[PDB]
């Protein structure tokens, strides 16, 4: 893909910054991608009529940021700790 | 205090990097006894 | 001669396969039926066939024409969309799995039933079975001590099942709406795990550390018994110690695991995967019955004789008399005096010693309506309404079974590793299922349940639409829309 | 004999319906008894040996 | 090899005949009679397991006898108590 | 048991199936009919 | 042992206090029939 400059830069970044910042008890762990394969293919399309304006009022069932469209899954149940204002662009990028 | 997160969601003991030490996940996930905890404290788990 | 023998073997193989298929198809038909009852509800009895049986349930039978009222489950508009998209359907429902084989109508109901029936399947699986009484028993097993009710109190259980003929009518007339009341509930004290055991030793993270016998043996000149000598101890009862601190955790850890496995080559995973996939829908089931009330509607009311006040008193299904709507407008059932008074002289000596629901009529419809969303998550792993690979499980299982049987008939394993797989599975069974069982047990959609007001996702979003949806039920899709 | 009144899991077992609903269905039999009762209040003692 | 094929064919035909006669007996019976046991009111009794496993286990052990190599789950702590009782007066160990 | 209680039942053939009123009268008479068994046993010795 | 299994304590006390169920831990008399019918009660050992 590229030359060795970026590779050695990443290696020295991983071999200095991470051990320097690991002054507590953090350590490497494992992932569960095999079980999480049928978990990240989640897309929620809000019910909005075609050629219609979406109201900006905080009391309406068309606000992904608010709890008016909180389908539990795992994303909206971790939202309580990872509150992030996101839109459908991220959902379509994940779908693609 | 993390009573809303289950222990064992995406965690399993795979010690491969000696540079990282975490003597809490082993004692919190598998529920090792006091003897096992003191043995791990005395000598870190090194896979033969 | 060898060619003739092989052709005869092949013809016998297909002949016995056809015979097995014919016997399997003939076992399905039962035709038991039940005699007449003393008029279900108050305007439409349960007579022969389905002519007058849906007289009061015509509004639901109009959209239920697919099953023809003969032991069949019809869901809401989502199932209509699934039927429309069956050309490229994601789940295994309908379509006969793949193009190799498969049928429609009765076979679809049979495969839907066998999808839920996983614990026991060996040449007999039955059809049109109800699994709501067991769920109620499991729920009330731990609910007798937790209580946490609003104001009605109940502790007797014999009279709760003694009036079975009226209990069946109450189930078929009241559980048409999956919604419930009382808001918060426990719904997580069951946690059904999987029964397995391997290796051995001592319980970890327990209240005891090898008891005191091991400590006494170590501190004395007794030593652990030799494996090749089996030398016991006699000095443990000489010092006459003043008892010790014993615990009864060994009995609890022993549990009860002596069931067999209905699969070849030992092991047990075909039912385990299905059960752990079905248990994932507990959160959705709990979410589906927190908030909801029945008040009636003009569209629902089409033929009433004495149910004028029933729509305002809650869910009487007979009269309610004065109870029922004590709290706000109606919740739960408590108090049966006129019901038993009328039963003692009207319906007593015709139908007393029977079982709830049936298997040849629309009796399992109440269970089907309550499981509208519970069975939706049985296909996907996490329970998502997206594309997933959950249709070839049966094909893979049958291919594996055929491969195993042909390998047994022709070869004798040998080079195939059979000890390593058993050894790894011995720990996999106790390692993979416990984590999934303890993964999640409490949904966190309490605020959004009463704030988003999105529970009416099966129809249009409006006040009247939500009202009639929560008054009628799952709102099955109408007919005339192929 | 037994007959230690009708109760819950705190009396002897009262856990017959563990894995009952696997391949059973809704079996039916003949009718012998008559009448019906109702649940009200809290039960106390009894005799149904 | 011919003798082994003949024995395999014989056992396969025997199993097929047993299945055919079992299905024929089931057809003759009005309903599928199965063992039941339950101590309660007129509820649904639990269903037992089919009692056809001796031939299957015999065949599966005749086709594989030098393999196995499994720990094996014991039924209670009877072996230790039996060995302790035997070693007192006349030890015999396991002997088999 | 015996009929006639606070609820106006006036049953003609239901004398034991009804739980509350028949139980509240029959529980005060069968409490003294509980069986009891008690006998000692000794290992002694094995003859012959 | 057929006569020695029953003594002065009742069928519950003699099983929950006399260590009669120590080898095979099961439920009360309701499940006693199942325990004596199915038998082969497992334990937490599978030999080394």
């Amino acid at each position: 893909h590229h030359d060795r400059e970026w590779g050695i830069l990443s290696k020295i970044y991983y071999y200095i910054v991470i051990p320097a910042f690991s002054r507590g008890s953090c350590c490497t762990m494992g992932v569960r991608y095999d079980r999480l394969y049928p978990a990240l293919q989640a897309v929620i399309v809000p019910e909005i009529p075609a050629d219609e304006e979406a109201p900006t009022t905080p009391e309406d069932p068309r606000h992904p940021l608010h709890a008016h469209q909180l389908v539990p899954n795992s994303l909206n149940v971790y939202f309580h700790n990872a509150h992030l204002t996101v839109d459908g662009d991220a959902l379509l990028t994940l779908q693609e | 205090y993390d009573e809303t997160i289950a222990t064992g969601t995406f965690f399993y003991p795979v010690p491969v990097n000696p540079l990282f030490a975490c003597p809490e996940h082993l004692a919190s996930l598998r529920g090792m006894t006091n003897a096992r905890r003191v043995l791990a404290k005395m000598v870190p788990p090194i896979p033969p | 001669v060898l060619d003739s023998l092989e052709t005869a073997a092949a013809e016998a193989e297909e002949a016995d396969a056809q015979s097995e298929e014919c016997t399997r198809t003939e076992i399905i038909r039962n035709e038991s039926i039940h005699p007449e009852v003393q008029i279900a509800k108050n305007d439409a009895p349960l007579q022969y066939d389905t002519n007058f049986q849906v007289d009061f349930i015509t509004l639901v039978y109009l959209g239920r024409a697919r099953g023809n009222n003969s032991p069949g489950i019809v869901f809401g508009p989502w199932y209509r969309t699934l039927q429309e998209r069956l050309v490229l359907d994601r789940p295994v429902a309908a379509r006969g799995v793949d193009c190799k084989d498969g049928r429609i109508s009765r076979t679809f109901m049979n495969t839907t039933v066998t999808c839920l029936q996983s614990a026991g399947r060996m040449y007999v699986g039955d059809r049109a079975y109800s699994a709501f009484e067991c769920a109620v028993l499991c729920l009330y097993l731990m609910y007798r001590t937790s209580n946490s009710v609003h104001e009605p109190q109940v502790s007797s259980f014999g009279n709760l099942i003694e009036h079975l003929p009226e209990y069946t009518e109450t189930f078929v007339n009241y559980m048409t709406t999956h919604e419930n009341k009382n808001s918060y509930q426990f719904c997580y004290d069951r946690l059904p795990r999987d029964q397995f055991h391997a290796r051995g030793g001592r319980y970890d993270q327990g209240a005891l550390t090898s008891h005191s016998v091991m400590d006494a043996l170590i501190r004395l000149q007794v030593l652990p018994p030799a494996p090749g000598q089996f030398n016991p101890g006699v000095n443990d009862i000489i010092d006459r110690n003043h008892t010790a601190y014993v615990d009864k955790i060994q009995q609890a850890a022993a549990a009860y695991l002596e069931r067999a496995q209905n699969v070849f080559l030992m092991e047990d995973q075909t039912l385990l995967r299905l059960t752990i996939d079905t248990i994932t829908a507990l959160l959705l089931l709990r979410r589906l019955l927190w908030n909801g009330n029945v008040y009636g509607d003009k569209l629902k009311n089409n033929f009433q004789l004495g149910l004028i006040v029933s729509e305002a008193t809650g869910t009487p299904t007979n009269n309610v008399i004065l109870r029922g709507a004590t709290g706000f407008d109606g919740k739960f059932k408590s108090g049966n005096n006129n019901f038993q008074f009328l039963c003692e002289r009207y319906i007593a000596p015709l139908y007393t010693l029977n079982r709830t629901t049936e298997l040849t009529e629309m009796f399992p419809g109440l269970v089907a309506l309550c499981l509208d969303a519970h069975t939706q998550l049985s296909r996907g792993s996490l329970g998502r309404t997206v594309i997933d690979i959950s249709s070839g499980q049966y094909q893979d299982r049958l291919i594996s079974l055929i491969a195993l049987e042909l390998e047994h008939r022709r070869q004798n394993v040998t080079s195939l590793p059979i000890a390593a797989v058993v050894s790894i599975h011995d720990s996999v069974m106790l390692q993979y299922e416990r984590g999934l069982g303890m993964l999640m047990h409490q949904p966190r959609v309490r605020a959004a349940l009463e704030e988003s007001r999105r529970l009416a996702q099966f129809n249009v979003n409006s006040d009247y639409d939500l009202l009639y949806f929560v008054c009628l039920g799952v709102i099955p899709q109408f007919a005339s829309t192929p």
